[PDB]
């Protein structure tokens, strides 16, 4: 199935996966009745108040230091994939290849220099460290310091900011903390999935708080529902992996409420696609699918990063997303040492991941 | 007493789930949207808007608070779904090319529906996501305000379910 197809076609196709959607609460079911005073629909739903099974956080069944290695892997791996993927950014697939951390790209970078993907992730991480929660205003203030002053840049300048992210910061500055926008489908770009890892690390003990922070962090700049929901799905993948699940378990279908194109990624439709069916465009759905595909089709972190980066086009975003997933799966201790050695500010990025990891609040109860 | 319970409950949930969206809403607005998601609030309000019971002064104020609040929230521009069962004569009016418009609020959810002999796909951008007002942010409810008009742009019977596709006509 081609995820670019119209949602009518996709939703009819997706009916084979109805078991992946949580059942209505009894109250929401009542609101879907033709006449709620003469109900017609099954009344067996749980109270709207009550915790659904798909939000029961699977326990961490690996040692704490191993989970920490995966959380470090998720955030450092993001930066590593960013630094490698930028090399082939905007080039047609297979015109050139990349096999190492070499810099270059459109921004003529030194090896190990990462771009806006990592800048935005560090802004998010620092806002969690300061606030003890997701604070969209603080997150936006940190992004503005990056944008206007080059804070949290690999080379001292903001250089790769996307148009949608820029619009959001300009509108926040003009209209203040209540501004939300970029809702239209042409704004369903990659900027939020490529910075997701800090949310999943901080919320590693709670699927519900991961769910609630993942769309919210997207909304700091991107309110397209496919961006918001893609962050929620990626956030759950990272939660499963940081808490020690196998790749097969993490990449199996999960019960969760998702719009149809992310539902089909959840259902595993990418698993048997060939490389010439995978797109590395600026569309969030393409990028998420491509990153799941790259991790599914390789066996170590090195190979996952290069398979993503060599897709070309928006190679940066698929590699940064792959780096989060592969980094959580394989762990920081399985990222190539020469890449860690070249990665700019690697020690700082590792320490922020570690800080987020230990600050992670307990599950609510 | 009831409106204060709604406001304080919704505020707690929103501050957990999306504290910044909470600031878009007054006490009256956040409590009213929350109240719409309770059985007592929904059963009093939507049947009056749909012309089954009278729209009294208290219910008029209730509706105004809900819609004033929804008006503050960001657009959900996409596709959502309503699983339901329509009387035969109503389903017969849902032909391709026909127009539909509910006098009440229309609840939908981003998730794929399970129950109902009819599955309505809804494309629009007047709907607003209100899941942040629930305790677990889990049901992805997207709420369309009264008298939103839709054109039926597709229809098919697949297995036992009639699928309809609504496009909002602003
Ligand atoms: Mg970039």
């Amino acid at each position: 199935i081609d995820l670019r197809e119209d949602t009518w076609t996709l939703q009819l196709y997706a009916q084979r996966y109805k078991g992946l959607s949580p059942k209505n609460s009894r109250e929401l079911q009542l609101r879907m009745e033709y006449d709620p005073l003469k109900p017609n629909l099954p009344t067996s739903g749980e109270e709207q108040n009550s915790k659904p099974e798909w939000l029961n956080t699977p326990p961490c069944l690996i040692p704490e230091s191993e989970s920490l290695d995966k959380a470090k892997g998720a955030l450092v791996g993001l930066a590593i994939g960013d630094a490698i993927g930028t090399t082939l950014e905007f080039l047609p697939r297979d015109k050139l290849h990349v096999n190492d951390m070499v810099g270059g790209g459109p921004f003529r970078l030194q090896p190990g220099e990462w771009t806006d993907d990592t800048s935005m992730a560090l802004c998010l991480a620092e806002s969690y460290i300061s606030a003890g929660r997701l604070d969209i205003t603080l997150f936006r203030e940190k992004l503005v310091r990056w944008y206007r002053h080059g804070e949290n840049s690999s080379n001292g300048r903001c250089f790769d900011i996307g148009n949608t992210t820029r619009n959001a910061l300009e509108q926040y500055l003009k209209h203040g903390a209540s501004w939300f926008g970029n809702t239209e489908p042409e704004t369903a770009g990659n900027a939020a999935i490529i910075r997701q890892a800090p949310t999943s690390i901080f919320r590693r003990k709670s699927l519900q708080r991961t769910f609630a922070d993942s769309d919210s962090q997207s909304m700091a700049t991107h309110c397209a529902p496919e961006s918001m929901a893609s962050c929620q799905f990626l956030g759950f993948i990272l939660n499963y992996l940081i808490n020690g699940s196998s790749r097969e378990k993490a990449f199996s279908p999960h019960v969760m409420p998702l719009p149809v194109r992310v539902l089909l990624i959840n259902a595993g439709e990418y698993k048997e696609k060939k490389r010439d069916e995978i797109r590395s465009s600026g569309y969030v759905i393409d990028t998420l699918e491509a990153a799941m595909w790259a991790v599914w089709n390789t066996d170590n972190f090195h190979d996952a990063i290069l398979l993503a980066a060599n897709l070309g086009d928006d190679a940066d975003s698929v590699a940064a997303t792959t780096g989060q997933i592969a980094g959580a799966l394989y762990g920081y201790s399985n990222i190539p040492k020469p890449w860690l050695d070249k990665l700019v500010q690697q020690e700082r990025i590792s320490n922020l991941a570690e800080q987020l990891f230990y600050m992670a609040p307990e599950e609510d109860f | 007493e009831q409106a204060k319970v709604w406001t304080q409950t919704a505020r707690a949930n929103a501050e957990k789930n999306n504290a910044q969206l909470s600031t878009l809403l007054t006490d009256d607005q956040i409590g009213a949207i929350y109240g719409y998601t309770t059985n007592e609030g929904y059963t009093a309000l939507n049947p009056a808007l749909r012309g089954q019971t009278p729209l009294t002064p208290e219910l008029e104020a209730f509706t105004g608070h809900v819609t004033d609040g929804l008006n503050k929230l960001p657009a959900y521009n996409g596709e959502t779904y309503r699983g339901t069962t329509l009387p035969a004569h109503i389903l017969e009016q849902n032909q391709i090319g026909g127009t539909v418009s509910d006098g009440g609020f229309m609840s939908t959810s981003a998730k794929t529906p399970f129950d109902g002999d009819v599955s309505i796909s809804v494309r629009g951008n007047s709907g607003k996501q209100i899941d942040f007002l629930s305790k677990y942010k889990n049901e992805a409810e997207v709420l369309y305000p009264p008298n939103t008009r839709f054109e039926v742009i597709n229809r098919i019977e697949q297995n036992g379910t009639t699928h309809l596709l609504y496009r909002e006509i602003p």
